[PDB]
RNA sequence: AGUAGAAACAAGGGCCCUGC
């Protein structure tokens, strides 16, 4: 490919290619005609075939491959020598045993048209043979030698197959005498437009084409215009060391409240032992119901905080009733209808049936989109981060597959490191929250698929395994089914992605609420539970999900992949620089800063710092939104500035204030963004004690 | 080594075996010798020795 | 690829296969003649519609 | 059968419609492809989401209905559903089903007789598995790795072919009735087709799958990857488990897949013929092309033509380049200056003349390029990135790993750029004798200095001294190079920099059509030389195995074995079509006319004269016995015929038939003088040389129309001749006509007469008769 | 499992090519080369799968 | 050192024993074959006989 | 009610159908 010559070389002899190429160069025709000529030329050649005459001399004498002037010279020389009449036109081959030129033709159309035109052009002067790629022959005399016909027809058959396979068996590449002018059919409207779309100084495509086809370079006027443009611009350049970065300005207002669907720190759970027979969710929710604790609960009509307490109370009673009937369904009454937002979708009013009187009757102004309002730094976030770092008294919260066999040391290394890290992470609290999300969202997703248009009841649960003591005591620790609360869906008719299906969450806790954090909830005093006796509360709210959030929360084991990546990278990088296994050493010794306490920095081994990174990744999975998206996208500029500062690379920028403005534009009512912004300010502050380019 | 008797898995355990074309066997026929083609196998094995 | 249309190619190949089988395979002259009649009628209908 | 009649009824019903008739009437058959796209077009954005959300349904799969009834797959086996009567909206002949149904089939469903054919369908991947099992791993170690990026092949593949040569191979092995006219690749590679055909015949298979897998079995997967260590397809296929940026899983993988051995064999042969043709003085071009096309070689099991392997390989060596140039083969844009390798990154220029004085005053013209250019350069285990500017080596950087390689690479770059005063005033050691013209052929001053360096190491030391030497500035101590090739010193060469870490080989998926001169030096649309005959090793002796230089100049045998071989060749060439040839005589059972051929009469002088009578008796017996019945072996008459010329007599036949030079043939067993095999039935080996039997008639062994294709040819179409199938094609008479259906939508007329002539000669000769 | 064969060579399953003995070439290095000349070894080409 | 040991998990190389095997059911055949008489003869060379 | 973002959802088609 890549050129007609390369294509033609596929089925022709490279020699005939070179001949036809020189020919097209002589006539200066479109080089897509390399093909026809080569084909024609080769036919003439294989028509000669090195045959001989009675006199032991060559019988045929080619004249096609030669130049035009030379061809005319030989034609006339032969017409004279053998005493023949000179022909008006040129021919292709001449024979001696018969002493009359011969013309060869070729065509694709299965009709005599080409032979009729040629026979009119030459009458009966000489011998004409037109072959067809599809096996036909038209002539004005006796047939050629047999072998000639066989060889020629066979060659033409191969050529036709090749061309048809390359889509080049068309009039374009194999034209007749007439159809040799292919051109875009410039119409009337299109020309009218092209002369109208021209740049300003010109008024007709002809002028523009003549100005572009003949354009010559004048470097001096170019340099003059470049410099002129360079003067009326005045691009600012600002070395950061001289122009330092102010701090980021978080918004102002109330505190950003809890937003995740499930509770993390205040969550209380009822546990039991798991039997393999009863393993579905709709079953576990009943086993926990028989032992009687779930039924002891009975909130009262006076909530500590919240709104619409009557609806929540009636809904809880219906939930218990439905569980008791062994059918996890709820009826559509006034209460459920109000909490599930069943009928509160707008009603349509076509305009064809609209009038001014209708508008004036009920004001129909354009909807006023009410963008979100700001918030402040959350003070409960650091508590959550420290709680999600500690062990949880159980393990195995997140299910994982098995390890395959191993054959080389590499795979032994892989299995070993993977086992240590997974053993460290599977015991934390962040892990139980991941497992809770995985299983509960799996259950909700299945229900939404099978039972739309029906309010159901789904538990919030998890499965785990009590830790392994020494061989002493009861061996083979048991498994556990844990229950944190109840959830309810509402007619998840996800006809289309990104839709929304409200759900409702009743959770169990033993810690009273705060107005700032638990703003959306509606808490009730439920009763008592053991540990001695301790009070119990029931946090209740309403929220939503969609196909996308379901799909992504269920796939919440990616946090492991990212965390493992970071840790292993550090360890191998440190191990390679010394050419020795410093993996256990790097995990037990290399210390990582974590935070500040009493104004001092704190550090701990990599083996224990993994948990901070894991929780960071899980929160990215939870609070992701456009705000967090934009923030994490705009902070890299600052980190690149920081690194340049650490390595004495004199950074600079063009407009840093604009960068800070862009960052602070995407800080609104999102706990993760606000938290990380405060922490980024503190980072640059803490480093300013060791580096420049940052203002206080 | 060359052989014209296919192996059995039990007796020949240390051996990797192949089939290398055919060969010919020669036997008497009256006053002349004749030849009957048969397959041919190649028995490959590794082993140690000492002085 | 080729110079035939689709109907032509189909018809020709069906007749060829019919012979190829009837020569040796499990086909009777009655079946062969029925096939050939069906095909000629189909050709007539194809060329007659327009 | 009944299915055939059903297809006929379906076609009729479809033609009764009006639009269907118009679309089946207009245009050619190619429209099928177009119509195949306008139907069943529907995609999805996030198939993962829809898979987790689709498999959550009751009946998420479709499946055939009749296949389930015939297999007696029930519904509701054990209170679990398996399918339900419905109609998917798209197919309309499929029924919804559930995933459990698949497991049901796998556990208690219908079983096929055998499935070991799978190992052949997927030969490439079982090949991966087998090569893996024979690896011996080793310890794992940690360190930094020098991974260079470059284009390599990841698939070990034997007989790498092109794409046009596969689309047809996929037909003669699977869809033979719908096969097109026989192409040259088929007629030449007959044993290959027979081999692929023997496995996938009379087997229950899905053929679309098999056809795709054949495309994969013949593809060297070329990738641009980071790479370390040796470069072999066996390693590149599992590179992921050998090393990364910081670790290395040692393992020995040297003795597996035997790829590079074939390539080094090919290059050795190419060097041989290039030097031989160089021996000429006026026809090295035509001599070389003739030596090429007159040679063959074995690859694994099959026999391949040299000119066919050369146009398939990708070895960028100064030998393969010349050959691929003679044969008009396009090639990549890679240069070569002696042992090093080069590739241009940017820049331009044009030739310019200059002169130098060898001894005292002796003007000698040498050229250089007048502009700046940038080049990647590669010597053994050493890389470089340099720049030339108007007969000067402007700068250079190196990333090799050895001192010797560093010095040699730097020196060859300095020569390549005409940098230094030596190109201004040559050294005394060189003389007009060493200048050029071993036998008349001049030598540009470049290669003169080249060999002067390769002669003695002290010349190399002096040449490096030609480069400025200075004191190592502060800081640059690490990036400096002495004369020994040391990464640091107190005084180092001028404008040179070293570094650890190879340089990334550039890349370009471009091709260029070059040519060559009467001195075997290729040019590229410019005065630049990409290859030559002075940049390859001087000479060496080698014993080639499984090669055939059936050409006079390339031969060492005596006139006796050569006479026998030429007699056999001549005797086979009479195996064509037309009366008076042996196929017609066999067909007519005229076993007598064979004794009287002229060919046996030319081989007659070679028979042992003292027992020519005895052999004659035996020989004639075999022939008559084979011809009268019809159960003959075409490879046996051709063997014994030369003995049937004389008159029978009486005596004891030992069992062998001797020639006059104490070389015999035995009737029935293969020996050194005449051999053949049922695997590749289109070759006859005489004294190692190979002889190609034409494909005109097929005996008991050859078992398809594949053996008849060299006997037919196309002719003017004739509607009178009869129309037949591809199986009755064997019952026609030599010289007769018959119509036939070819490939798809195409009918032609063939005539059972061959034509041994090709186009190469009929074109070359007539061309040379035009340059006068 | 059964005890397998242990001796270095093969006794019963063996096979041998033969040739006439020349006292001037009575050495291992020479005997092997002669056996190779008549070309019966070069013909031994084991297939890939054992 | 001790850290190297703890890193590589070095231990004393366990020594393997030959597994016991059953009675061979191919020995009698070999014995029988060996007792037969070979077509060719004179395999083992010997010295000469003094007076 | 609630969700989400710089616009959309809080079923949609003909009592029945469905979820790109």
């Amino acid at each position: 490919s890549k050129t007609f010559a390369e294509i033609a070389e596929a089925f022709l002899e490279p020699e005939a290619v070179r001949i036809a190429k020189e020919a097209v160069e002589e006539y200066g025709d479109h080089e897509r005609k390399i093909i026809q000529i080569g084909i024609h030329f080769q036919v003439c050649c294989m028509f000669c075939d090195e045959y001989l005459s009675t006199n032991g001399s060559d019988r045929f004498v080619l004249i096609e491959g030669r130049k035009r002037g030379t061809a005319v010279s030989l034609q006339n020389e032969l017409c004279k020598s053998y005493d023949l009449e000179p022909l008006p036109f040129l021919c292709d081959i001449f024979d001696r045993e018969e002493k009359q030129f011969v013309e060869i033709g070729i065509t694709r159309k299965a009709d005599d048209s080409y032979f009729q035109s040629k026979f009119g052009k030459l009458g009966n002067s000489c011998k004409i043979f037109v072959f067809s790629y599809d096996g036909r022959l038209d002539k004005n005399c006796e047939g050629p030698m047999e072998e000639q016909k066989l060889r020629i027809f066979s060659f033409l058959a191969t050529a036709a197959d090749f061309l048809r396979k390359e889509n080049m068996f068309n009039e374009i590449f194999l034209p007749d005498n007439e159809e040799t002018i292919i051109e875009m059919k410039k119409g009337k409207t299109f020309l009218e437009l092209r002369d109208e779309s021209v740049p300003l100084p010109f008024q007709t495509y002809e002028q523009m084409k003549d100005y572009c086809e003949k354009f010559k370079g004048n470097p001096r006027e170019l340099a003059s215009k470049v410099s002129q443009m360079q003067s009326n611009i005045k691009l600012p350049i600002k070395h950061y060391e001289q122009n330092k970065f102010r701090q980021i300005r978080l918004p102002k207002g109330p505190m950003a409240p809890y937003t995740h669907k499930f509770l993390m720190e205040e969550a209380w759970m009822f546990t039991k032992i798991s039997d393999p027979e009863r393993s579905r969710a709709g079953e576990i929710l009943i086993d926990f119901f028989k032992k009687g604790n779930l039924s002891a609960i009975r909130p009262k009509d006076k909530p500590l905080q919240g709104k619409y307490p009557i609806h929540y109370k009636n809904l809880w009673n219906q939930i218990k009733a439905a569980i008791a009937d062994r059918t996890m369904v709820i009826n559509e009454n006034d209460h459920s209808e109000f909490l599930g937002g069943i009928g509160r979708a707008s009603k349509k009013i076509p305009e064809i049936s609209l009038t001014q009187d209708v508008i004036t009757t009920e004001g129909l102004k354009q909807s006023e989109n009410k963008l979100p309002e700001p918030r402040s730094f959350p003070r409960w976030f650091n508590a959550e981060w420290m709680w999600a770092i500690k062990d949880s008294d159980l393990t195995g919260w997140v299910p994982m597959a098995e390890y395959p066999p191993a054959d080389n040391e590499l795979e032994d290394y892989a299995e070993h490191l993977n086992k240590t890290m997974e053993g460290v992470l599977q015991g934390t609290n962040c892990a139980r929250e991941m497992g809770k999300c995985i299983l509960t969202v799996g259950a909700l997703m299945t229900e939404c698929r099978l039972f739309p248009g029906k309010i159901k009841v789904v538990p919030i649960y998890a499965r785990s395994k009590e830790r392994k003591s020494m061989q002493e005591g009861l061996p083979v620790p048991s498994e556990m089914d844990c229950l944190f609360g109840i959830c309810v869906k509402s007619k998840s008719h996800l006809n289309k992605d990104d839709g929304m299906y409200t759900i409702i969450t009743f959770e169990f806790s033993i810690r009273e609420p705060n107005l700032e954090k638990h703003q959306k909830y509606t808490v009730f005093e439920a009763g008592h539970t053991t540990v001695r006796e301790v009070p119990l509360y029931l946090y209740c709210r309403t929220t939503a999900l969609s196909k996308i959030k379901n799909d992504w929360l269920s796939k919440a084991r990616r946090c492991f992949i990212t965390t493992m990546d970071t840790v292993e990278t550090i360890c191998l990088r440190e191990s390679a620089k010394a050419e020795e296994n410093l993996v256990e050493k790097t995990l037990n010794e290399k210390q990582m800063w974590i935070g500040k306490k009493n104004g001092e920095l704190i550090a701990q081994p990599l083996r224990e710092a993994l948990r901070v990174q894991l929780v960071q990744q899980f929160y990215f999975c939870i609070y992701n939104d456009s705000q967090l998206e934009g923030f994490c996208n705009e902070q890299k500029k600052i980190l690149m500035a920081l690194e340049g500062d650490k390595k004495n690379k004199s950074s600079f920028g063009f407009n840093p204030e604009g960068l800070l403005e862009k960052i602070e534009e995407c800080l609104i009512n999102n706990p993760m963004c606000l938290f990380m912004a405060q922490r980024l300010n503190e980072l640059v502050i803490e480093a300013s004690k060791r580096g420049a380019k940052f203002f206080k | 080594e060359f052989s014209i008797r296919e192996p059995n898995l039990e007796k020949h355990q240390k051996y990797t075996v192949f089939e290398a074309g055919h060969t010919t066997v020669r036997m008497k026929k009256g006053e002349s010798v004749i030849g009957r083609e048969v397959p041919l196998y190649l028995y490959c094995r590794t082993t140690a020795l000492s002085k | 690829i080729g110079a035939m249309s689709i109907g032509e190619a189909i018809e020709e190949k069906l007749l060829e296969r019919a012979k190829m089988k009837r020569d040796i395979g499990a086909i009777e002259d009655s079946e062969y003649e029925e096939i050939k009649d069906i095909i000629r009628d189909a050709k007539k209908a194809r060329l007659e519609s327009r | 059968m009944s299915l055939l009649l059903t297809i006929a009824k379906e076609y009729k019903r479809l033609c009764q419609d009006a639009k269907a008739a118009q679309m089946m009437t207009v245009g050619t058959v190619s429209n099928y492809t177009t119509f195949k796209k306008w139907t069943t077009s529907r995609k999805e954005k996030n198939p993962s989401l829809r898979m987790r959300w689709a498999m959550s349904s009751k009946f998420p799969i479709i499946a055939n209905k009749r296949m389930l009834e015939e297999a007696q797959i029930p519904k509701e086996h054990n209170n679990v559903a398996l399918w339900e009567d419905t109609e998917d909206v798209s197919k309309r002949d499929h029924v919804l089903a559930s995933a459990s149904c698949i497991n049901y089939w796998n556990f208690c469903g219908p079983c096929v007789n055998n499935s070991e054919v799978i190992k052949e369908v997927y030969k490439s991947r079982f090949g991966r598995l087998e090569r893996r099992k024979e690896i011996m791993w080793k310890e794992l170690r940690f360190t930094l790795v020098d991974r260079q990026r470059r284009r390599v092949d990841t698939q070990p593949v034997e007989q790498r072919l092109r794409t046009g040569e596969i689309k047809d191979l996929q037909m003669w092995t699977l869809f033979e009735d719908e096969a097109p006219l026989a192409s040259k690749f088929i007629l030449d590679n007959y044993g290959l087709v027979k081999e692929m055909r023997s496995k996938f015949a009379n087997k229950p298979l899905n053929k679309e799958v098999v056809a795709h897998m054949l495309e994969k079995q013949f593809n060297p997967e070329s990738r641009f990857l980071p790479v370390f260590g040796a470069i072999r397809p066996e390693r590149m296929e599992l590179i992921h488990a050998l090393g990364g940026e910081t670790w290395i899983q040692e393992a020995n993988t040297a003795g597996i897949s035997n790829v590079d051995q074939r390539k080094n064999d090919i290059r050795a042969v190419c060097r041989k013929v290039c030097l031989a043709a160089n021996a000429s003085i006026m026809n090295a071009k035509s001599k070389l092309v003739e030596y090429i096309k007159s040679t063959s070689m074995r690859i694994g099991e099959t026999e391949r033509k040299l000119e066919e392997l050369i146009l398939e390989t990708d070895d960028v060596s100064p030998e393969v380049t010349l050959c691929k140039s003679a044969l008009g083969g396009q090639l990549g844009k890679t240069l070569s200056f002696g042992p090093m390798l080069l590739k241009k990154i940017s820049g331009s220029g044009v030739k310019v003349k200059d002169t130098v004085y060898i001894q005292g005053v002796r003007a000698v013209q040498f050229e250089y390029w007048s502009e700046q250019e940038e080049f990647y350069g590669e010597y053994k285990s050493a890389t470089a990135l340099f720049s030339r500017k108007e007969r000067s080596l402007e700068w250079i950087t190196i990333g090799g790993g050895i001192n010797e390689d560093r010095k040699r690479l730097l020196a060859m770059c300095m020569i390549f750029c005409r940098d230094g005063d030596y190109f201004k005033d040559a050294p005394a050691t060189i003389t007009m004798a060493d200048l050029s013209t071993k036998l008349g052929r001049e030598i540009p001053y470049q290669y003169v200095m080249m060999n002067w360096i390769q002669k003695s190491e002290d010349n190399l030391e002096a040449l490096l001294y030609s480069r400025g030497i200075v004191e190592t500035n502060p800081g640059k101590m690490g990036s400096s190079m002495g004369i020994d090739g040391s990464k640091r010193a107190i005084k180092s060469l001028r404008a040179v920099t070293i570094q650890s870490g190879k340089i990334d080989m550039p890349e370009s998926k471009e091709k260029i059509h070059l040519e060559l001169s009467d001195n075997l030096e290729a040019f590229d649309s410019s005065g630049r030389i990409v290859a030559t005959i002075l940049d390859l090793p001087s000479d060496k002796k080698v014993t080639f195995q499984d090669v055939s230089f059936q050409h006079p100049d390339l031969a060492v045998l005596r006139d006796e074995k050569t006479a026998i071989t030429k007699g056999y060749e001549a005797l086979i060439k009479r195996l064509g079509t037309g009366d008076n040839d042996i196929p017609s005589l066999i067909a007519k059972k005229d076993y007598l006319s064979l004794y009287n051929l002229p060919e046996v009469k030319l081989m007659a002088p070679l028979i042992r004269p003292n027992r020519k009578g005895v052999y004659s008796r035996v020989a004639r017996k075999l022939v008559s016995t084979q011809v009268t019945t019809g159960h003959y072996s075409l490879h046996e008459l051709i063997k014994v015929l030369p003995f049937t010329y004389f008159a029978p007599k009486q005596g004891m036949f030992e069992g062998r038939l001797f020639f006059s030079n104490d070389s015999f043939v035995e009737p029935g067993v293969n020996n050194n003088v005449f051999s053949w095999s049922k695997a590749d039935s289109s070759k006859i080996y005489c004294h190692g040389i190979a002889i190609r039997v034409p494909l005109v008639v097929g005996d008991e062994h050859m078992d398809t129309s594949l053996a008849l294709l060299e006997g037919f040819s196309v002719c003017e179409n004739d509607p009178r001749a009869p129309m037949v199938t591809r199986q009755d094609l064997i019952d026609v008479g030599f010289g007769q006509k018959v119509r036939l259906f070819v490939g798809q939508g195409s009918v032609r007329t063939f005539k059972r007469t061959a034509s041994q002539r090709a186009a190469s000669s009929d074109v070359n000769k007539n061309v040379k008769k035009i340059k006068m």
